[PDB]
DNA sequence: CAGTGGCACTGGCCGTCGT
DNA sequence: CGACGGCCAGTGCCAC
C-alpha cells in the first residue's frame, strides 16, 4: 500500500497530492533505513485513509533530498499541500513514529 | 682561512639590512663578532683574507651571504663588495657532492619529516636555525604578554639573533672539518685549513672545484631570472577555466550527485543479534530528544492537556546514518572509477593497494554501453589535463603565477647537485618541467618564457633568446664507455645522422620523440611489456624490439656485465626485495668523485646519467667563462644573462643577435673543449637555437 | 625489474579555532 | 559542536 516514488513524479504525487503523505527519503546500504522499512508496511495499513506513506530511495533519484537539506537518512518528511509539516531523522519505533504521526495528523 | 655567517632582516630578493655577523679566522683560533654597527668592520675582515690569498668559509653563502653581502654594502655603506668567486666555499655545495646519496632541506625551504632516507646532522642543524631561532623568538614574547607577528624576528637585530650567529660558525666550522676528513676528496697530507685559495682548488679533487664553480654560476643564473609573460598566462589561465567549467558543468550533467554516510561515530549493531556489523555505516544515536517536549503545568504534566511538540528533529534512542551529499568531481580518481564501474567498466588492472588504476592508458581502453558515457571518457582525460595546466600555471602552490617577481622574472631555484647521479635538480617553481611545445598549450606555456619579455634596461628592446642543447648525450656517453668493447665503432655510427631519427625509423616509431623514451628505456633495462608500452604494443612487439637492438650493438651486454662484476659479488630476492652483497657500492664519476649506486640494475643509468651530467656542467661552466674572456659581461646591465639549465640544454638571454650568434657558438666550442678535456672516446656536439622565447628555442 | 626529479589533487586523520 | 589547515600516503603526469 506504500507508493513507490521516482524524482519525476515526486512533485505530483507529493507536493500536489492535497492530503498527508509521509516520505521516507531512504538507502539500501543504511542499518537504519532497513530497521525502519518493516514499521513503515504496517503504519500504512493502520493510517490508511487520513495518510499516504511514499518512499524515495535516494540512490535511484538523487534529484529530490538535495533540495530538502538531506543530512541523515532515514529521513521522515510529512507533506500537507506541498509544505513540508513535519522533519523527524532517525529509525523510530513502531510507537513513536504512530505519536509522531497522530500529533501532526 | 676564515669561516663566517651573516643575519639579515630578509630574503635576498628583498634584504635592505645586515643584523650581525661571525668570523672564526684558523689563523688565530678565535671568533669574532660583528653587531649591526660594526658591518664596516665585517665587510674589511673578509676583504683582509681575499688580500691575503685566503679562503671564506659559508654555509650557502654562495646563493646567500656573498650576494647579499654585495647588495647590503651597497644600499647601507653604498660600498661595492664583490668576493671573488674563488676565494669562497661553500659547505653545503661540499657536503652536497660529498653526501651525495643524501637529501637535505634546502636550508629549511623543505619540511625534513617529508624527505627520505637520512640527513647528515650538521647540516640539519644549520637548516634548521631559522626555524628554531624562530620558536625561541616566539615564546619569550608570550612570556612577556606581547602578541608575535607573522616575521617579526628579523625585522630587528638583537642578542638571541647574536648567540645563533655564532652557533652558525661554530657549527659549519665542525660541518667544514668533517668534510674535509674525506679521503677521497682532499688528500690527508694536506691541511686544507691552513693553505692558500689556489692550493685548495689544486691539490683537492676536481670534483670539489666543478661543485663550486657551478654553484657560483647558478647562483648568478637564479639572480637573473627567467623572463616570464604574466599577461599572456593570465589569459591563458582564463581560457582554462573556461574550458574546465564548461566540461564540469557536462560531466556533472551525465554523472550525478550521490550521498556518502560521513560522521558516524557509533557501531551499527543487529537490533535481534547485537552483532556488531562493521561493514555497515556507522551510524548516530541521539541521546536527547522525543516526539513532545516536558510538560509545562498540570495537564500535561497529568497527560490530560496536549503537551508542546518537540520541533527537535531527533529522537531518543532513534539512530541514524549521517550522510553528506557529494557531487561529481572529475579530478577524482576515486569517482571517475565509481560511475564508470556503475556503467559496466570492469578494471584489469588494479594498484598495489586495491584501488584500480585509472590513467590515461585505461581511460583510453575503457568501453560502457551508454554512448553518452563514454563519451564523457575523453571529457574527463581533457578535464584531468586542463587540470595540470592550470595547476602548474596559475592554481598551484607552486604556480608561475604565484611566483612571477617585480621584475617581470620567475627566479627558479636549482640544487646544483641535487640527484644522485651529479644532475642539478629545480623547484619552486620546477623551470624543468615545463610543459614541450608538443604537447597541449605546450606552445603557449613554451612562448611565456623567453628573452623577449625582457626590455633592455637602456634601449627598451627586448633581448634575444639562444637556446643550446648537447646532442643525443647520454647515448654518445654510452659509446664513450663501451668503446673499450666495439673499438669506438658505436662512437662512429652514431655521428651518421641523427641517432634518435635513424632510431625512430629503424624501429618504425611514429615520431622522433617516441625513439627517444624507446631507446633510453630499452638501453637502461625496461621489460618486454614496459617497451610494448612505450611503442604503444604489447610484450611481443617488446622482445623483438629489445632483441634487434641488442643485437645491432652486443657491446652494451659487454659494458653491463663489466659494471656488474665491479659492483655485485652476490645478490639475492628475499620477499619484495633483492638483498644485495656490493664489493663497491659506488661509481666513480668523470671528475672523480663517488657516485652512489642505488641497484645493480640501474648501475648503467648511474653510470651513463652522471657521465652526462658532470659533462654538462662543466660545459656550462666553461661555456660563460669562454664568454667572459671574450668580453662579454654577463647580467641585464650587460651583454648575456643564463635563464636555465635544463639536465642538457641552457638558455640564455642575449642583449642582440650577434652576441646570440656569438653565444652558440662558444657553447659549441665549450662542449668541445669538454669531451677534449676528459679524453671522450665520443666527438660531442650540441645544437643550437635563436629566437625570442622557450617555444622557438627548444 | 627504465632512471633522475617536482608537484598537484583527493581523501584520511587530527588539532586549532570560530558557530 | 564543525569548518579548515598542516601533515601524509596514494596516484599520476610533466621534463630530461
Ligand atoms: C627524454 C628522456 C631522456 N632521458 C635522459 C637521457 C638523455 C638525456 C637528455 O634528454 P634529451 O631529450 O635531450 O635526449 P637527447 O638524447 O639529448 O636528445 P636530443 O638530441 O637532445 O634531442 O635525458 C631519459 O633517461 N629518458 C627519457 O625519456
Ligand atoms: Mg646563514
Ligand atoms: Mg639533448
Ligand atoms: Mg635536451
Amino acid at each position: 500500500k506504500i507508493i513507490h516514488l521516482t524524482d519525476d513524479s515526486f512533485d505530483t504525487d507529493v507536493l500536489k497530492a492535497d492530503g498527508a503523505i509521509l516520505v521516507d527519503f531512504w538507502a539500501e546500504w543504511c542499518g537504519p533505513c532497513k530497521m525502519i522499512a518493516p514499521i513503515l508496511d504496517e503504519i500504512a495499513d493502520e493510517y490508511q485513509g487520513k495518510l499516504t506513506v511514499a518512499k524515495l530511495n535516494i540512490d535511484q533519484n538523487p534529484g529530490t533530498a538535495p533540495k530538502y537539506g538531506i543530512r541523515g537518512i532515514p529521513t521522515l518528511l510529512l507533506f500537507k499541500n506541498g509544505e513540508v509539516a513535519a522533519t523527524k531523522v532517525g529509525a523510530l519505533s513502531k510507537g513513536q513514529l504512530k505519536e509522531f504521526l497522530d500529533a501532526n495528523l | 682561512m676564515i669561516v663566517s655567517d651573516i643575519e639579515a632582516n630578509a630574503l635576498l630578493e628583498s634584504v635592505t639590512k645586515f643584523h650581525c655577523g661571525v668570523i672564526y679566522d684558523y689563523s688565530t683560533a678565535e671568533y669574532v663578532s660583528y653587531r649591526p654597527s660594526d658591518f664596516g668592520a665585517y665587510l674589511d675582515a673578509l676583504e683582509a683574507e681575499v688580500a691575503r690569498g685566503g679562503l671564506i668559509v659559508f654555509h650557502n653563502g654562495h646563493k646567500y651571504d656573498v650576494p647579499a653581502l654585495t647588495k647590503l654594502a651597497k644600499l647601507q655603506l653604498n660600498r661595492e663588495f664583490h668576493l671573488p668567486r674563488e676565494n669562497c666555499i661553500d659547505t653545503l655545495v661540499l657536503s652536497r657532492l660529498i653526501h651525495s646519496n643524501l637529501k637535505d632541506t634546502d636550508m629549511g625551504l623543505l619540511r625534513s619529516g617529508k624527505l627520505p632516507g637520512a640527513l647528515e646532522a650538521w647540516g640539519y642543524r644549520l637548516g634548521e636555525m631559522k626555524g628554531e631561532y624562530k620558536d625561541d623568538f616566539k615564546r619569550m614574547l608570550e612570556e612577556q604578554g606581547e602578541e608575535y607577528v607573522d616575521g617579526m624576528e628579523w625585522w630587528n637585530f638583537n642578542e638571541e639573533m647574536m648567540d645563533y650567529n655564532v652557533q652558525d660558525v661554530v657549527v659549519t666550522k665542525a660541518l667544514l672539518e668533517k668534510l674535509l676528513s674525506d679521503k677521497h676528496y682532499f688528500p690527508p697530507e694536506i691541511d686544507f685549513t691552513d693553505v692558500g685559495y689556489t692550493t685548495f682548488w689544486s691539490e683537492s679533487l676536481e670534483a670539489v672545484d666543478i661543485e663550486h664553480r657551478a654553484a657560483w654560476l647558478l647562483a648568478k643564473q637564479e639572480r637573473n631570472g627567467f623572463p616570464f609573460d604574466t599577461k599572456a598566462i593570465e589569459e591563458l589561465y582564463v581560457e582554462l577555466a573556461a574550458r574546465r567549467s564548461e566540461l564540469l558543468r557536462k560531466l556533472t550533467e551525465t554523472f550525478g550527485s550521490w550521498y556518502q554516510p560521513k560522521g558516524g561515530t557509533e557501531m551499527f549493531c543487529h537490533p535481534r543479534t547485537g552483532k556488531p556489523l562493521p561493514k555497515y555505516p556507522r551510524i548516530k544515536t541521539p541521546k536527547v530528544g522525543g516526539i513532545f517536549k516536558k510538560p509545562k503545568n498540570k495537564a500535561q504534566r497529568e497527560g490530560r492537556e496536549p503537551c508542546e511538540l518537540d520541533t527537535r528533529e531527533y529522537v531518543a534512542g532513534a539512530p541514524y546514518t549521517p550522510v553528506e551529499h557529494v557531487v561529481f568531481n572529475p579530478s577524482s580518481r576515486d569517482h571517475i572509477q565509481k560511475k564508470l564501474q556503475e556503467a559496466g567498466w570492469v578494471p584489469t588492472k588494479y594498484t598495489d593497494k586495491g584501488a584500480p588504476v585509472v590513467d590515461d592508458e585505461v581511460l583510453e581502453g575503457v568501453r560502457v554501453d551508454d554512448p553518452e558515457k563514454q563519451a564523457a571518457i575523453d571529457l574527463i582525460k581533457e578535464y584531468l589535463m586542463i587540470q595540470k595546466r592550470i595547476g602548474q600555471s596559475a592554481e598551484g602552490d607552486k604556480a608561475w603565477l604565484r611566483y612571477v617577481a617585480e621584475d617581470g622574472k620567475i627566479h627558479g631555484s636549482v640544487n646544483p647537485n641535487g640527484a644522485v647521479t651529479g644532475r642539478a635538480t629545480h623547484a619552486f617553481p620546477n623551470l624543468a618541467q615545463i610543459p614541450g611545445v608538443r604537447s597541449p598549450y605546450g606552445e603557449q606555456c613554451r612562448a611565456a618564457f623567453g628573452a623577449e619579455h625582457h626590455l633592455d634596461g637602456i634601449t627598451g628592446k627586448p633581448w634575444v633568446q639562444a637556446g643550446i642543447d648537447a646532442s643525443g648525450l647520454e647515448l654518445r656517453c654510452l659509446a664513450h664507455f663501451m668503446a673499450r668493447f666495439d673499438n669506438g665503432e658505436y662512437a662512429h655510427e652514431i655521428l651518421n645522422g641523427d641517432i634518435h631519427t635513424k632510431n625512430q625509423i629503424a624501429a618504425e616509431l611514429p615520431t622522433r620523440d617516441n625513439a627517444k623514451t624507446f631507446i633510453y628505456g630499452f638501453l637502461y633495462g625496461a621489460g618486454d611489456e614496459k617497451i610494448g608500452q612505450i611503442v604503444g604494443a604489447g610484450k611481443e612487439r617488446g622482445k623483438e624490439l629489445k632483441k634487434k637492438f641488442l643485437e645491432n650493438t652486443p657491446a652494451i651486454a659487454a659494458l653491463r656485465e663489466s659494471i656488474q662484476q665491479t659492483l655485485v659479488e652476490s645478490s639475492q630476492w628475499v620477499a619484495g626485495e633483492q638483498q644485495v652483497k656490493w664489493k663497491r657500492r659506488w661509481i666513480k664519476g668523470l671528475d672523480g668523485r663517488k657516485v652512489h649506486v642505488r641497484s645493480p640494475h640501474a648501475a648503467l643509468n648511474t653510470l651513463l646519467q652522471s657521465a652526462g651530467a658532470l659533462i654538462c656542467k662543466l660545459w656550462i661552466i666553461k661555456t660563460e667563462e669562454m664568454l667572459v674572456e671574450k668580453g662579454l659581461k654577463h647580467g641585464w646591465d650587460g651583454d648575456f644573462a643564463y635563464m636555465a639549465w635544463v639536465h642538457d640544454e641552457i638558455q640564455v638571454g642575449c642583449r642582440t643577435e650577434e652576441i646570440a650568434q656569438v653565444v652558440i657558438e662558444t657553447a659549441q666550442e665549450a662542449m668541445r673543449w669538454v669531451g677534449d678535456h676528459w679524453n671522450f672516446r665520443c666527438l660531442l656536439d650540441t645544437e643550437g637555437k635563436m629566437g625570442p622565447n622557450w617555444a622557438i628555442c627548444h
